[PDB]
């Protein structure tokens, strides 16, 4: 013990990592994040990467499966690594942005439509239709003859002040 | 500018493709599949010559 | 362990059978709900020749009836139907001895061994339990497979579980692909008292595992009976190959049909 | 007797399940995964698949 740090003993661990034309067998910690739900999110599950929102599921996948596909083939549903949960996954809203628009020689007020998509997670008036979401039209009980087909029965006209009135 | 004309007539003009870009990145990986025993090695109260 | 030798030794004649429609077995970890999918895969063929044997768990008598040595090809459907857990263990290689990497997967009393090494086999591998009368119940007491095993590349031991010492059909599926060992397991209570049954059943995976080693051959280990001093189980052997199915899942993802399209006209339609 | 609606109906999906399909389809890349593509490979390589 009384000897000079150059004289006195030295316990030293080599690590080497062996990587060889073979399936892996020693991997480092796994980083994994907190889950998030009812979000789209970037997704990632065991090297399976994806876009989508996850969210709680109803379905009963069997103990050996680890993914849930459809006819296009694509993830409809995922395991938790970690917790043995499964989740669904949907598409992140997308949709065509179209304008309703009476003739700029008439007005230049404009309503925009959202094709398909709820009437969530737009930014930020606001009509929640089967065609999709309608911003900057105001409902009207009111039946008149179709001017603009938006589609599904809705269709908006610029009349009275005077708006964009979708009906 | 879909137009391509400066008076646009009364209608619906599909205009653009409105998407939502995740918020965040989620990474879930199987966090234990078995302890490499590496304190065995260090820990070791004797060491080899 | 030291090896026991037999002075006489022998191997039954093998008979072959009808596979019928067995055989299928899940092709990856997906889940299908409700849906027909087509894969190509290493398959069983519907009504392949099935070459099928039995296997001596009991002497009654000093003939030693080993089990043969059979091609592995590119991946090998085995299925056992016993009473009592007489198959126990399967060994895989090219040469099978010293030269050359081996593999032997085991199931015995208490875990389920898989050890990937340069094992020297014995010329008549041998599994020995013994009736305890005190305790009135069997005790495996001698293991004597492999001579030696050496510079050891794969080791594995499942956890420790007491095995029982109407019969059991266990169907097994062997498959060596990218250097990759794919295991699918199905047991089901049989009461049939001899051939393959007939019917359909899935396959789930039961381990797969990166031995990463070439195999051409196997061989069946069976349980003995030591006693003071005939319902012997029966296995049989098929062989995968290249071949498209299609698979019909139900609701709650199980395969509860499948097609192979290769074996008639009407399955080509479908 | 509805055949003549019915087919149309297929008709339609048949083409939006081939098109839908023709994304799992290589081409000669090395996958047909974008995202693979992209986080394997640098995009000099990337640009030519
Ligand atoms: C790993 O995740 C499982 C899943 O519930 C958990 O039971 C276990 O405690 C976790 N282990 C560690 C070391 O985090
Ligand atoms: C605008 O429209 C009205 C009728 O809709 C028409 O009388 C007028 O000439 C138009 N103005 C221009 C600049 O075209
Ligand atoms: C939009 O979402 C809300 C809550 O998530 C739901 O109640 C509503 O039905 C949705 N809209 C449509 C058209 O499904
Ligand atoms: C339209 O009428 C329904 C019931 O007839 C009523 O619930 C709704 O509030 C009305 N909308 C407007 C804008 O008055
Ligand atoms: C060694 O053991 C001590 C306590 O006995 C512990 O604090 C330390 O983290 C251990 N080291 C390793 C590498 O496990
Ligand atoms: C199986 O092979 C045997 C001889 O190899 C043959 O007699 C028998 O017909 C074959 N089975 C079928 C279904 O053809
Ligand atoms: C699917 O599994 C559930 C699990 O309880 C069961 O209740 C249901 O009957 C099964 N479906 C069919 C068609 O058997």
């Amino acid at each position: 013990p009384t000897y000079g740090v150059g004289y006195q003993p030295y316990r030293v661990v080599v690590l080497s990592f062996e990587l060889l034309h073979a399936p892996a067998t020693v991997c480092g910690p796994k980083k994994s994040t907190n889950l998030v739900k009812n979000k789209c999110v970037n997704f990632n599950f065991n090297g399976l990467t994806g876009t989508g929102v996850l969210t709680e599921s109803n379905k009963k996948f069997l103990p050996f499966q680890q993914f849930g596909r459809d006819i296009a083939d694509t993830t409809d549903a995922v395991r938790d690594p970690q917790t043995l949960e499964i989740l669904d996954i949907t598409p992140c809203s997308f949709g065509g942005v179209s304008v309703i628009t009476p003739g700029t020689n008439t007005s230049n007020q404009v309503a925009v439509l959202y094709q398909g998509v709820n009437c969530t997670e737009v930014p930020v008036n606001v009509f929640q239709t089967r065609a999709g979401c309608l911003i900057g039209a105001e409902h009207v009980n009111n039946s008149y003859e179709c001017d603009i087909p938006i589609g599904a029965g809705i269709c908006a006209s610029y009349q009275t002040s005077q708006s964009i009135i979708a009906y | 500018c879909t137009l391509k004309s400066f008076t646009v007539e009364k209608g619906i003009y599909q205009t653009s493709n409105f998407r939502v870009q995740p918020t965040e990145s989620i990474v879930r990986f199987p966090n234990i599949t078995n302890l490499c025993p590496f304190g065995e090695v260090f820990n070791a109260t004797r060491f080899a010559s | 362990s030291q090896c026991v030798n037999f002075t006489t030794r022998t191997q039954l004649p093998p008979a072959y059978t009808n596979s019928f429609t067995r055989g299928v077995y899940y092709p990856d970890k997906v889940f299908r709900s409700s849906v027909l999918h087509s894969t190509q895969d290493l398959f069983l063929p519907f009504f392949s020749n099935v070459t099928w044997f039995h296997a001596i768990h009991v002497s009654g008598g000093t003939k030693r009836f080993a089990n043969p040595v059979l091609p592995f090809n590119d991946g090998v459907y085995f299925a056992s139907t016993e009473k009592s857990n007489i198959i126990r263990g399967w060994i895989f290689g090219t040469t099978l001895d010293s030269k050359t990497q081996s593999l032997l997967i085991v199931n015995n009393a208490t875990n389920v061994v898989i050890k990937v090494c340069e094992f020297q086999f014995c010329n008549d591998p041998f599994l020995g339990v013994y009736y305890h009368k005190n305790n009135k119940s069997w005790m495996e007491s001698e293991f004597r497979v492999y001579s030696s095993a050496n510079n050891c590349t794969f080791e594995y031991v499942s956890q420790p579980f007491l095995m029982d010492l109407f019969k059991n059909l266990r169907e097994f599926v062997f498959k060596n692909i990218d250097g990759y060992f794919k295991i699918y397991s199905k047991h089901t209570p049989i009461n049939l008292v001899r051939g393959l049954p007939q019917g359909f059943s899935a396959l789930e995976p039961l381990v797969d595992l990166p031995i990463g080693i070439n195999i051409t051959r196997f061989q069946t280990l069976h349980i003995s009976y030591l006693t003071p001093g005939a319902g012997a189980a029966a296995y049989y052997v098929g062989y995968l190959q290249p071949r498209t199915f299609l698979l019909k899942y139900n609701e709650n993802g199980t395969i509860t049909d499948a097609v192979d399209c290769a074996l008639d006209p009407l399955s080509e339609t479908k | 007797a509805l055949g003549k609606l019915q087919d149309v109906v297929n008709q339609n999906a048949q083409a939006l399940n081939t098109l839908v399909k023709q994304l799992s389809s290589n081409f000669g890349a090395i996958s047909s995964v974008l995202n693979d593509i992209l986080s394997r490979l640098d995009p000099p390589e990337a640009e030519v698949q």
